[PDB]
């Protein structure tokens, strides 16, 4: 069409990265994240975004959504950090769930400067780089999951 | 406090409670008046009276272009439906990317000044709907009554510059299909017949998976054809025009259009990315709304993108069963969201900046 007329005349523009980066900042479980060499784990529950405690890393309910954090120094420079975001999704995860991982997953990169490189983890299709996360046997899928944020409408 | 979100389609109205996995009301956008020239009627008590109505959609190819008739449906949406004061609820609106800027003005002004919400949001329905997907990446496909949107999305971001869009949607081949059946005799013109036609359409249409062929199949017998009761009790029987209707999305000369089809503008719009995304913009073409659910879309879609693409490409069309409320639902979700909220403009805000402000917070 014409872009500049329209809805649209401000996406990929420096405001539209300025305005989500603020609403990043409201999130309590980005504050900290990020800032050493590891793997940092989170699970949706009802629509909030829960640390997973570190002894269970790697252990990941098939009922659930998760955002994991993977910071590691990159080749350019040994001092410095950079970062692989994946969202994890259970085979038996509610919808609620899953788009909550997703829409937080941008956050976090939003929160991280856009830096992270995003990756979708479905149950049984993870990538390379995911299974390389854990330790030999330290990927666990776990039975159940907790509920639905969601009221079903009848 | 509970958000409501209301995806204001061309056709109808869903609306309903951010946090709910439905809308709780959907309704048809139209208001009624007399045929023979309270005084108006709205959504279904306008359906249920259209023997005597003539019926207007106040919106058309996704632009309000009745103000006060719009103005009728939010009210009815909010005081008749879901009986809620609008005062009370933050509200989630949406819209079709490529809308004139004046449009979302205009929603913005209405919500605030008339309807008094203490905030707002209006959202590009695509996003929505690629979130209900749970995906951060891939291209949507959006057909309603009345825009086709392909948005591709890379990690979160919409790509301003492939947004494609076509003014040709379900209201066109509802129109299309009462066009054709004049051929078989049969006489649909009114407003009152275009919502009959309409239904004929959902119920019987469907994608042939190969157009020729299958016109070869419906003139060998009487195979593909199927019968349909009037609300006067007539019984008429359609034949090829179940998938003579649909195939104008392919190709849209049947209704006199130059515009290339669904399938090559989202290939158009693929190709317009970057080249190092298009295998996953191709591994994850989302198919929302009402117009994308007619039996053998997806298989025709499959079909039709892999004869543009590469021929090793690895192409999917993901097709959710739910679709017709994927923009809904995605609304539903990031508004059940504290920092989706946060961007939300406030009534404050509304009053020191005015309408300009919807173009630097929604996004
Ligand atoms: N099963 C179906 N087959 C074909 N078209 C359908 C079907 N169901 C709904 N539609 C069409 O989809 C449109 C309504 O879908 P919807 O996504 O709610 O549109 P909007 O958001 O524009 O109101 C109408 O054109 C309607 O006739
Ligand atoms: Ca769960
Ligand atoms: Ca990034
Ligand atoms: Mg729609």
């Amino acid at each position: 069409y014409n872009i500049a007329d329209s809805n649209i005349a401000n996406l990929g523009t420096e405001l539209e990265k300025k305005v989500k980066l603020e609403a990043s900042q409201h999130e309590d479980a980005w504050k900290g994240a990020g800032k050493q060499v590891g793997v940092e784990i989170w699970r949706i529950q009802q629509f909030k975004v829960v640390p997973v405690p570190k002894k269970h890393h790697g252990s990941f309910y098939t009922g659930d959504s998760y955002i994991v954090l993977s910071t590691y120094h990159p080749k350019t420079n040994p001092d410095k950090l950079a970062y692989d975001v994946h969202f994890w999704l259970g085979a038996f995860t509610t919808q609620d769930e899953a788009g909550t991982a997703a829409y937080k997953t941008v956050e976090l990169d939003d929160y991280l400067g856009g830096l992270p490189v995003q990756y979708r983890e479905v149950q049984g299709y993870e990538s390379e780089r995911f299974l390389s996360l854990f330790p030999k046997g330290g990927l666990r899928i776990l039975d159940g999951g907790v509920e639905t944020g969601f009221h079903h409408v009848e | 406090t509970t958000a409501l979100v209301c995806d204001n389609g061309s056709g109808l109205v869903k609306a309903g409670f951010a946090g709910d996995d439905a809308p709780r009301a959907v309704f048809p956008s139209i208001v009624g008046r007399p045929r023979h020239q309270k005084d108006s009627y709205v959504g279904d008590e306008a359906q249920s009276k259209r023997g005597i109505l003539t019926l207007k959609y106040p919106i058309e190819h996704g632009i309000i272009t009745n103000w006060d008739d719009m103005e009728k449906i939010w009210h009815h949406t909010f005081y008749n439906e879901l009986r809620v004061a609008p005062e009370e609820h933050p509200t989630l609106l949406t819209e079709a990317p490529l809308n004139p800027k004046a449009n979302r003005e205009k929603m913005t002004q209405i919500m605030f000044e008339t309807f008094n919400v203490p905030a707002m949001y209006v959202a590009i329905q695509a996003v929505l709907s690629l979130y209900a997907s749970g995906r951060t990446t891939g291209i949507v496909l959006d057909s309603g009554d009345g825009v086709t949107h392909n948005v591709p999305i890379y990690e979160g971001y919409a790509l301003p510059h492939a947004i494609m869009r076509l003014d040709l949607a379900g209201r066109d081949l509802t129109d299309y299909l009462m066009k054709i059946l004049t051929e078989r005799g049969y006489s649909f013109v009114t407003t009152a017949e275009r919502e009959i036609v309409r239904d004929i359409k959902e119920k019987l249409c469907y994608v042939a998976l190969d157009f020729e062929n299958e016109m070869a199949t419906a003139a060998s017998s009487s195979s593909l054809e199927k019968s349909y009761e009037l609300p006067d009790g007539q019984v008429i029987t359609i034949g090829n025009e179940r998938f003579r209707c649909p195939e104008t999305l392919f190709q849209p000369s049947f209704i006199g259009m130059e515009s290339a089809g669904i399938h090559e503008t989202t290939y158009n719009s693929i190709m317009k990315c970057d080249i190092d995304i298009r295998k996953d913009l191709y591994a994850n073409n989302v198919m929302s709304g009402g117009t994308t659910m007619y039996p053998g879309i997806a298989d025709r879609m499959q079909k039709e993108i892999t004869a543009l693409a590469p021929s090793t490409m690895k192409i999917k069309i993901i097709a959710p069963p739910e679709r017709k409320y994927s923009v809904w639902i995605g609304g539903s979700i990031l508004a059940s969201l504290s920092t989706f909220q946060q961007m939300w403009i406030t009534k404050q805000e509304y009053d020191e900046a005015g309408p300009s402000i919807v173009h630097r917070k929604c996004f």
